[PDB]
RNA sequence: CCGGGCACUCUAACGGGACUGCCCGCGAAAGCGGGAGGAAGGAGGGGACGACGUCUGGUCAGCAUGGCCCUUACGGCCUGGGCGACACACGUGCUACAAUGCCCACUACAAAGCGAUGCCACCCGGCAACGGGGAGCUAAUCGCAAAAAGGUGGGCCCAGUUCGGAUUGGGGUCUGCAACCCGACCCCAUGAAGCCGGAAUCGCUAGUAAUCGCGGAUCAGCCAUGCCGCGGUGAAUACG
């Protein structure tokens, strides 16, 4: 806003490993404040990853978040009388956030049938280089790399 | 589509009309006219014809008013014709560096 | 002998009793893990005596009151953080900066005339 | 051996539940103190305009507060000086057994 | 037509239904409480003068 | 619908000016604002002008429209499209 | 063209099925599985034949269905639209029927719009 | 949904009760 | 539940409490940033509260009131109709298009209110709306009352469907003198459009939005999906 910058609202560590980034995740699924479904719909897929690949869980989450990750993106800004697609870094509170977003909705575009499902195959392929996911994530690097030549236009 | 509101007073089907057929002179502009509204009324010394449109780069109001009810009408359209051509070309002002 | 803190939340009054024992829970006539069956949350109501290390080392007479199941389990990690600092003063340090030991003040706000709740405005056209 | 006060406003109620209180204890023996009852609100939302405007309004409660006391140790000494009681206007008082 | 509908109100209906309140006040046959007798504009206007007892501004 | 318990309604005003008709070898014309009124079978044989709010309508009552009130018969809006 | 007369569909539980014929509803499809004794969650194309007429012959003994139902359906709006009764204009001219508002909506009975 | 009667949400819905929703 | 008690919760009246008061630092100062203590920190969150004036804003139909106009009528009573019409058009909302879902059975957890031709426990009849009995409560006592989402278990298996519940046929209930126009509800059957919406556009910065139910005024009944309130669950993001 206009006065200051905002405040980050700091989450409280989740209750069955510790992580304010497992809870952010939490809340990116959830939908009419149902927080009782998304915790159960990631614990639920957390076991599914466990079942599929026998490996930690937490590890296949981190993982599959620092894949979605956009380093550097593109930022619209009118100059004269054409609009410039400038190439701006991505800030880490920002990279968290689209990853996490993306993440869901790249998600909820599966065709597998119950939610929990859904949850645990992208974060099993984007733990990888896999899914909708990290296409976006390459997507706009790729968007960014194509306007490489505006970025002295940068704010 | 466009609606006519005669306020506290009765017209014909041709008013409407006319005032449908003089509202055109903003199709020039090329530009989507989105619910355009009229109301025509009757004060103590003449006519007033409101209108509210909004187009893809703004929204028009204006009013016109005198004691000839067409005239109101004619002086509402240009009053709405400077507005729509401001919000057609006003951007292309800052064009050059 | 018994330990008391008194836990609000929202709408929840939670009364915790801490005696000394293997560390069996009872709110209201049922069992912990039987009143928030199913519920995730509940695990944060017993954080203040994990902090302590007094997790086994206490038994819980708790009773619970008005609101739901959330505001009454925030209300409890609030009456075991009471207990505990009455059951030893220098329990606060390793608790307050826990925050456990702070009343969460975050409540319904007012529905007002002219809006459909607290602030959700009326839609309207502006055109 | 019981009496209950309803008024409209506290600052009366709660004095002339002392003056019950205070009347019977010294003249024997027993008196439960003033136990204040829940209060009921009576709540009235209006337009604040005689004609439309209806996003405005104004709220007004009228609330009827209660007050319990039981004189708990009768002795019909006190059943007396309680004939003659000097209660504010405002306040309604119940004589139950 | 109003002060003919003020005494009609007032006299016993030839059904019970036809009865309905008005302002006893102002004859409003609109929003009549019960309570007063009072429209809602009575209602504010003898309020804000201190002529309704107990009735209060109520803020919270 | 009127419950069952309670009677198969008549205004009672329109009701006997039936039967004495009936008990005379009916009919003349019934004029009647009668619209609530049931067409009980009594009714059925006669013409009876219901009062839509501005004309009396005259109705004749047939054996298959019994179970009805008068008022569906007199219908009172005038419509006839537009355009 | 099994039961009774509609092939219903296999693949699904019976009570669901009956319900793909014209009178049978969630409603009946309970009276018929209990009054013939039939496990009401049996996939069609798993009823005994000994069930299936079971199933059949209490079926369309009881309700009428399909095309005596629908002309008497239609003999009613019929008789409603002979009698010249109020309820019978409406389905003369395809407006709606039990009271509701026609300055909007009514969509249902008149069809998508008619510009002009 | 709550719009559909001969269910128990939508019995809810209405306040009312009845088969789909006893008392 | 009784004995017992007012601890606790509570209820409701009166107090205390926060002041940049204390510390570090910048500053001429006012203040600003950070720290501790503290339930709360820099207006603690929300309310009530709206300057001189503006819109020749709104209301002669709430009321008042100048002036003009009507006086077996532009006054008054009634019955019936209309205010609910329907080629169309716009505004506000409700329910949705489904599996983070739908259905059934079982099991939790509120708040604020209302209630003596009122609120109705419990029993019986009816699939039910409801009906007949009948206790309690001038109501922190009795009642409306079950909160719902949730939790447990079971079904549905991606289909215009066990999604959605419009439309219509038929059978009833209840209020009311009277439910044709024109009431709400129940039951059987019917089971529409709708597969997430063009140009365009609204709300919301935290217990907010979203979502879930509960109550009241008006009120015989109700066309309330409205309005004013109440709590449950509970986010995302703010570079600028
Ligand atoms: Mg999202
Ligand atoms: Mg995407
Ligand atoms: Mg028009
Ligand atoms: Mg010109
Ligand atoms: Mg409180
Ligand atoms: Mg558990
Ligand atoms: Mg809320
Ligand atoms: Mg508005
Ligand atoms: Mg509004
Ligand atoms: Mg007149
Ligand atoms: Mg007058
Ligand atoms: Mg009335
Ligand atoms: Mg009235
Ligand atoms: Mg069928
Ligand atoms: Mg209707
Ligand atoms: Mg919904
Ligand atoms: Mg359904
Ligand atoms: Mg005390
Ligand atoms: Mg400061
Ligand atoms: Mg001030
Ligand atoms: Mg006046
Ligand atoms: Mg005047
Ligand atoms: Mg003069
Ligand atoms: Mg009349
Ligand atoms: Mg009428
Ligand atoms: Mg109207
Ligand atoms: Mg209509
Ligand atoms: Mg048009
Ligand atoms: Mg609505
Ligand atoms: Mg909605
Ligand atoms: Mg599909
Ligand atoms: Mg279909
Ligand atoms: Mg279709
Ligand atoms: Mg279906
Ligand atoms: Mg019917
Ligand atoms: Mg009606
Ligand atoms: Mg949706
Ligand atoms: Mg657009
Ligand atoms: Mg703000
Ligand atoms: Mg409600
Ligand atoms: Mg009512
Ligand atoms: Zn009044």
């Amino acid at each position: 806003a206009r006065r200051r910058r905002a405040e980050v609202r700091q989450l409280q560590p989740d209750l069955v490993y510790g992580d304010v980034l497992v809870t952010a995740f939490i809340n990116k699924i959830m939908r009419d404040g149902k927080k009782n479904l998304a915790a159960r719909i990631f614990y639920d897929a957390c076991k599914i990853i466990q079942e599929k690949t026998g490996q930690e869980p937490l590890k296949v989450f981190k993982q599959a978040v620092e894949n979605v990750k956009p380093r550097m993106e593109v930022r619209s800004r009118r100059v004269g009388g054409a609009n410039y697609q400038v190439p701006m870094e991505v800030s880490p509170r920002r990279q968290q956030s689209l990853a996490l977003r993306w993440l869901v909705q790249a998600a909820n575009q599966r065709p597998e049938r119950r939610a929990a499902v859904r949850i645990a195959h992208e974060l099993m392929d984007a733990a990888e280089g896999k899914g909708g996911a990290v296409k976006k994530k390459e997507d706009v690097e790729r968007m960014a790399e194509a306007n490489r030549a505006y970025a002295h236009y940068r704010w | 589509t466009m609606n006519i509101t005669s306020k506290q007073m009765e017209i014909t089907p041709a008013i409407r009309q006319h005032v449908a057929d003089r509202l055109a002179k903003l199709e020039k502009w090329q530009t989507h006219l989105i619910n355009p509204h009229i109301i025509l009324s009757k004060e103590p010394q003449g006519f007033v014809a409101d209108a509210t449109i909004n187009t893809p780069n703004g929204v028009l109001v204006a009013s016109g008013k005198h004691e000839d009810m067409y005239t109101a009408i004619n002086e509402l359209i240009n009053k709405l014709e400077r507005q729509l051509n401001k919000l057609q070309h006003k951007g292309e002002a800052r064009r050059a560096a | 002998e018994q330990y008391y803190g008194t836990g609000r939340r929202k709408e929840a009054v939670a009364r915790v009793f801490l005696r000394p024992g293997n560390g069996k829970v009872t709110v209201n006539g049922q069992d912990f893990n039987e009143y928030f069956q199913g519920l995730v949350r509940a695990v944060a109501a017993l954080e203040p005596l994990r902090a302590v290390d007094a997790l086994g080392h206490f038994d819980a007479y708790i009773t619970v009151r008005g609101g739901g199941k959330s505001g009454q389990i925030d209300a409890i990690k609030l009456g075991i953080a009471r207990a505990l600092v009455q059951y030893n003063p220098d329990y606060r340090a390793k608790l307050k900066p826990l925050g456990f030991l702070t009343r969460d003040a975050r409540v319904v706000e007012r529905k007002k005339y002219g809006k459909h709740k607290a602030r959700r405005a009326p839609q309207y056209s502006k055109r | 051996i019981r009496i209950k006060l309803r008024g409209f406003d506290h600052k009366t109620l709660d004095a002339s539940a002392q003056k019950i209180v205070e009347a019977a204890r010294r003249s024997g023996a027993q008196v439960s103190g003033p136990i204040p009852l829940p209060t009921r609100v009576r709540r009235f939302t209006v337009i604040r305009g005689p004609f439309k405007h209806k996003d405005s309004r104004e709220h007004f409660e009228l609330r009827t507060h209660n007050r319990l006391v039981d004189i708990i140790n009768p002795n019909r000494k006190t059943i007396e000086q309680l004939m003659t009681l000097d209660l504010p206007t405002g306040v309604e008082i119940e004589i139950k057994t | 037509a109003r002060k003919a509908l003020i005494e009609k109100a007032k006299r016993t209906p030839k059904f019970k239904v036809r009865a309905y309140t008005r302002c006893v006040r102002c004859g409003r046959a609109r929003s009549v409480y019960r309570f007063f007798g009072l429209c809602r504009i009575c209602l504010r206007e003898l309020a804000h003068k201190g002529q309704l007892p107990g009735v209060r501004k109520a803020s919270w | 619908p009127r419950s069952l318990k309670k009677g198969v309604f008549v205004d009672d005003h329109l009701l006997e000016k039936v039967l004495e008709l009936n008990a005379k070898g009916e009919k003349r014309l019934i004029k009647t604002w009668s619209r609530r009124s049931t067409i009980v079978p009594e009714m059925v044989g006669h013409t009876i002008a219901v009062y839509n709010g501005k004309q009396h309508v005259p109705v004749y009552i047939t054996e298959n429209m019994v179970g009805h009130k008068l008022g569906e018969f007199a219908p009172t809006r005038t419509y006839r499209g537009h355009g | 063209a099994r039961i009774a007369g509609v092939e219903i569909p296999r693949n699904k539980r019976v009570d669901v099925a009956l319900t793909y014929i014209y009178g049978i509803g969630k409603a009946r499809a309970k009276e018929a599985l209990e009054k013939t004794g039939i496990n009401p969650a049996t996939r069609v194309k798993d009823l005994t034949e000994a069930e299936v007429v079971r199933l059949r012959e209490y079926v369309e003994n009881t309700w009428k269905l399909e095309g005596e139902l629908r002309a008497e359906v239609a003999a009613n709006i019929k008789r409603l639209m002979d009698i010249g009764c109020y309820r019978g204009l409406r389905h003369r001219r395809g407006l709606p029927v039990r009271g509701q508002r026609t300055r909007t909506n009514a969509r249902t009975r008149k069809g998508p719009r008619k510009t002009v | 949904g709550k719009g559909d009667r001969r269910t128990r949400r939508g019995k809810i819905w209405r306040g009312t009760y009845g088969k789909y929703r006893p008392r």
